[PDB]
């Protein structure tokens, strides 16, 4: 699985004594305030902070088996993908051109074409296969990054790190970018970690969730464990009741 | 206390009675006064094009002797403004502008006698240096063409047209300008130098040095499909002696006529 | 399932064609007038004594072939320095090698000389000062985007005032033939300079030729690029070596030559796109075909003078800086 | 409550202090062989000493003055430019004034000329190309910020290759006048000169600080300043105005001078803050101060020699160029 | 009273915003919902006089603030009657907090102090961002900066002795309490002094939190207005957002998916 175990980064120590694991088919949701750690943690757990970043870690994160360290950035690039919270082209590429970027760690090519368009489909860009990226809106842009990175796993287990993805996308957006994602999550044997704005987002979507406070995990386990009042006063030091409906949603008392 | 900017100048006032005599002192110059030795012995305040003039007044100057060249305006009217009387010289390329130096500067430092000593003995060398000429055109056919060059930007020649101390000096050695139809200095193109076709190339021992020598001058583009080039027909002289156009003319025009001459034996 | 940009070989061929004719008409001018009927025993075997050899094989056609080699070395060095910054305005010479060239250059010429000294002034100026801006930006070892502009612009200072004390104290024989090199000038094109020279470029297009694949990966991010596992450090590198390589040599010999490298690659990305899988081939054809279309009026314009061609794609910049200004301006 | 923009006046004080006491280390120094004690017996005494007594009031005191105006002027213009484009890197030549003032002044030395009708030509050419770079910019009126830049070196190229085309064509004492000239000099300072320059420098300057309040609202947004009810597009005008008189008169006569407008405003931005309030005053001070330094290193580092000043200023922005890296390296 | 009647807007090729009218009274909070990019950007622009102020793009219809046009209204002095709070950037030189939120005296002016500079001690306290008068801006997280730029508008329409707050989307990249916080301050500051607020948001829910009126805007017309609880109903939202959606008691109502 990915896993990080006792993980220790640090210019203060931001994030001590982690350990967590995200294994494939299931969606964890990262929860917690801004500057806390969260960020740092899908960094690490992408390895940009491992194989040569002046920050310094300790224990180790593994990656199915081996750690992180101990994988070139190529390899990883066909074990893991990022999708980092958002970025604007700087060069008029077509929709097709970044789509296919994706496929950029596989190499040596139809079937690269072909993952291409049934990744825009799946992430509802299809329609923009000719399109200019610096003509889009926020939503075509994140739809068309989506169909960019998911277009990257494939195959035919691998580890989708979600930073912040939803945000600035409209309501219907979010939700069916979420639904796809643990539709990928399942069919593929795929694994999500996901940083999320709402935490009711995340009971609604997250199979798994790791609530950091202090710059430590401070709960563990699926939304009707976690998402509680005590939890969420802790970790987002705001006074949170608890509604229920036909899962929970949370309401600040 | 005389100040004198530019080679010939220097050279014409040592020329009617050397560095110091009653009624003056030669206490300063510019960099391209190196003949004669009296003059390269002289304090220099840097180029003749480009001059400070708290430096210059502190060769502590009287009077300045300044060439058409010296410069620039901004320096000269510093001096001026500080009370030293400037005198600048034309230039015209011939002895009207040659005579006009010496017996202004035998004004200027009022040495009027020695002005007509100078004169008299340039002008009768002179008349030698018109009839040695005279004697054979260089070649033993016409005027023969011939290339001046002045430097090198790289591999790219700088040459004279007309306008130049070269053009003159060229016409006066019995020869013709290989280069037509320009004013002043301009890159040699191997264009203009294949329709030049010149049969001698001419350069100052300054050029030849900095060109590398002779064998470097003759492989530059374009150089070795030429008269000059194929019968390696190279003339060296010294920059001051060649084009400074002061009291030396006559033997200069000699000295060019003859290495012309042995070249195209 | 298509669908793409269908034009780019046609713009490939055509400027392909373009370059081709272009040369032919540059072997076919210009000033002293020339008749080819010897060129044929002077090249190999014909009638007539060895005539136009003298100039057609050793004046024009070096310079030909000097301008090809200029013109595709400055637009395929601007095609992977702008992929490189993600900024289509970064000239190839942020690496110090135009003003390292320069300094080279004009130490040799104030500090005695010789011949075929010079360029290997220029060159090995060019060479030590990249590697001087490198040597501060980096810090062992990834580098960074803007730093790499600070070292560049306080060095471009530290050798540029060593320029303007050379000058001062440089005589008259050094200040014109000064200024006319760093306006830039294929006048002394020769045959074993270009063969001196073509081994430094045709080697450096060719590092940069396979690194294009990840340099389209940068231009969506230079963290996305990472997380697709390009090596952005070693990249970064490779680019700016091989750049530092092809403008070093070319400079050398050329000059200060400028708005190449801003314009070629840039008229190539309005016509097609930014892929640089077909933005370095059509920089190279693009750039190749303007410089010796501009050096064929340095030679021609006026005469018999050498204009430094430097004028004259200055003269090509003024408008296409010009055009795209007009392209940009709504609301 | 609160707080932190005292500290200034003790950073702007001594630098009003530090700015005359460099004015008479300015004064007492000429060609080495001069003590105060006649110096001060020229100015006022007996006329023994009166050939001083022209120096110190016709040579050294008009060169003094104008390194005070030049420094103060590039120092304070730099900072209105650089609170305009939002952006510490504007230099006050973006206009293209530094480039007309170039052309103006190297079309004069081939016409007809002579005399103090130069630096009108270099004023009067400094001035229109900085009012062509607007008209076309301008849209008519709104104009835009990268627009400005567009068409700033899209005319950048235009005159650099009119002087390319000059320096060609122009004769050996042409020749070096310009590139000298280009690395600019206060060695033909004199009273008359500066007296015609002072009022328009200064009346840049008296538009300018009234401006200030108004550009400050500008550096947090041009369209937060458009809701706080700033005119953007009128003191956008006014700054450029005033800018384009002053560094368009003050270029006519000293060269091109660079690095002041750079380093000057931001040793102060850094000291203090970025409240145009005290940033304006702080950078004409300090700037003048640099130069009048520069300069005096340029005066006597090789007396008799005099250094172009260019020389030098780019000798004082390399080094803290370079400590700017030192301390911005990450990231 | 700031109205807009019958607002018409268009940039080429075709409008964004059509026939439009909404009034904004003092008092009382607005919060602005539909998708994205339907034209609330632009028409907060529009209040703002953003598009009528330059001394290309085609407005109709009146909007009126306090009864007179914007179209007449100088702007420095309609920078005294309105303030706009724009999700900002960093800044781009080393201000500190106090010149930053001084900057919102701006436009009452004739230097300016002290009961100017009064004034920005407490907007910043008002605010919660006390603790950081002498910090550089530029070294701030997201939401001190946004907290000081908070301040900052504050600072510029304090009373003490009708105006319009207009908040673009105010609270995004804050924390859940800091969200509350900055939204509660809002709606007292709109009722203690007679203020006017129309804000964007992008959690319906915090609109009916937070907003004594709502106006929904899909289409790139105003397809509902009213209290929240007139107009969250999952009629609305599913033609506004394009999205299922059910209504849920409390001891106000919130938004649930299915």
């Amino acid at each position: 699985m990915l896993t990080a175990h006792h993980l220790d980064v640090a210019h203060g120590t931001i994030l001590r004594d982690l350990s967590l694991s995200i294994e494939p088919g299931r969606v964890t949701a990262l929860l917690g305030r801004n500057g806390a750690g969260k960020s740092t943690l899908l960094k690490t757990f992408a390895g940009e902070l491992t194989g040569s970043v002046g920050v310094r870690v300790t224990g180790d994160v593994t990656l199915n088996g081996e750690p992180l360290a101990r994988i070139d950035a190529p390899r990883l690039a066909c074990l893991r993908a990022v999708l980092p919270q958002a970025a604007q082209p700087a060069f008029p590429f077509s929709v097709d051109e970044i789509v296919l970027l994706g496929r950029y760690p596989h190499a040596r090519s139809h079937r690269d074409r072909d993952i291409a368009w049934r990744a825009l489909e799946r992430a509802g860009a299809d329609a923009l296969v000719g399109r200019d990226v610096t003509t889009l809106s926020g939503g075509e842009l994140a739809r068309v990054q989506f169909a960019r990175v998911l277009a990257q796993l494939w195959p035919d287990p691998r580890y989708l790190l979600l930073d912040e993805p939803t945000a600035a996308l409209d309501l219907a957006h979010q939700h069916r970018l979420l639904d796809t994602v643990r539709a990928v999550a399942r069919e593929w044997q795929l694994g999500v970690l996901a940083i999320v704005h709402d935490p009711n987002l995340a009971a609604r979507h997250a199979d798994a969730i790791a609530m950091l406070a202090d710059g430590t995990i401070v709960a563990h386990g699926a939304p009707r464990d976690v998402m509680t009042p005590a939890h969420i006063a802790q970790c987002y030091g705001f006074a949170v009741k608890m509604v229920e409906t036909g899962p929970p949603v949370m309401v600040p008392a | 206390r005389v100040i004198v900017i530019g080679g010939a100048l220097a050279e014409t006032a040592f020329a009617l009675g050397g560095a110091e005599t009653p009624r003056y002192r030669l206490v300063g110059a510019d960099t391209t006064c190196t003949y004669p030795d009296a003059a390269k012995r002289l304090p220099k305040v840097g180029y003749q094009r480009a001059l400070s003039a708290e430096g210059l007044l502190s060769l502590r100057p009287d009077l300045v002797l300044a060439s058409a060249e010296a410069g620039p305006p901004t320096a000269i009217a510093q001096v001026k403004g500080a009370g030293v009387t400037v005198t600048t010289f034309d230039e015209r390329h011939d002895v009207e502008s040659v005579r006009a130096k010496i017996t202004g500067v035998a004004q200027a430092l009022d040495v009027r006698d020695a002005g007509a000593a100078l004169l008299q003995r340039f002008d009768r060398d002179w008349q030698a240096a018109r009839d040695a000429v005279a004697a054979r055109v260089p070649g033993g056919a016409q005027p023969p063409r011939v290339l001046f060059v002045l430097n090198h930007t790289g591999t790219q020649a700088l040459v004279a047209g007309q306008r130049t101390a070269a053009d003159a000096m060229i016409r006066y050695a019995g020869a013709r300008n290989a280069m037509q139809g320009f004013d002043h200095y301009k890159p040699l193109t191997t264009e203009a130098l294949a329709a030049a076709a010149p049969d001698v190339v001419l350069i100052s021992d300054e050029g030849l040095a900095a060109v590398g020598g002779h064998a470097a001058l003759l492989a530059t583009p374009g150089f070795g499909a030429t008269p000059a080039g194929r019968a390696r027909r190279v003339v060296s002289l010294d920059a001051l002696f060649l084009l400074g156009f002061g009291p030396r003319l006559p033997l200069a025009v000699t000295t060019l006529h003859r290495r012309l001459s042995d070249a195209l034996a | 399932l298509g669908t793409s940009r269908r034009f780019a070989p046609f713009v490939l061929a055509a400027l392909a064609i373009l370059m081709g004719a272009m040369s032919v008409v540059a072997l076919c001018v210009g000033a002293y007038r020339i008749p080819l009927a010897e060129a044929w025993a002077a090249l190999s075997g014909d009638p007539a004594a060895q005539q136009a050899r003298a100039v057609l094989l050793d004046i024009r056609a070096p310079r030909v072939v000097l301008a090809l080699l200029v013109g595709g070395g400055f637009g395929a060095t601007g095609a992977a320095m702008q992929a490189l910054f993600r900024n289509p305005l970064a000239d190839p010479g942020l690496v110090g090698v135009s003003s390292g060239a320069a300094l080279g250059a004009t130490t040799l010429i104030v500090l005695g000389a010789s011949a075929a000294a010079l360029p290997v002034a220029a060159f090995a100026g060019g060479l030590a000062v990249a590697a001087l801006v490198y040597r501060l930006a980096a810090s062992r070892g990834r580098l960074a985007l803007p730093l790499l502009l600070l070292a560049g612009i306080a060095i471009n200072a530290l050798v540029g005032a060593a320029i303007g004390l050379l000058t001062f104290v440089a005589d008259d024989a050094q200040l014109r033939s000064l200024t006319f090199w760093s306006l830039g000038s294929l006048g002394g094109a020769q045959w074993p300079t270009l063969a001196a020279v073509a081994p430094c470029v045709a080697l450096g297009g060719v590092l940069l030729v396979r690194e294009r694949d990840a340099l389209n990966a940068l231009q969506l991010g230079e963290t996305e690029a990472l997380h697709l596992g390009v090596p952005v450090q070693r990249l970064k590198r490779r680019v700016l070596v091989a750049v530092a390589l092809a403008v070093g040599a070319l400079v050398s010999c050329a000059g200060i030559i400028g708005f190449i490298g801003l314009v070629a690659p840039h008229c190539v990305r309005l016509a097609c796109g930014p892929d640089q899988r077909i933005v370095l081939p059509g920089a190279a054809l693009l750039g190749a075909l303007l410089t010796l279309a501009a050096d064929l009026a340095a030679r021609t314009v006026a005469a018999p003078a050498d204009i430094p061609l430097g004028v004259l794609t200055a003269l090509l910049g003024a408008p296409f800086f010009l055009a795209l200004l007009w392209k940009n301006r709504g609301a």
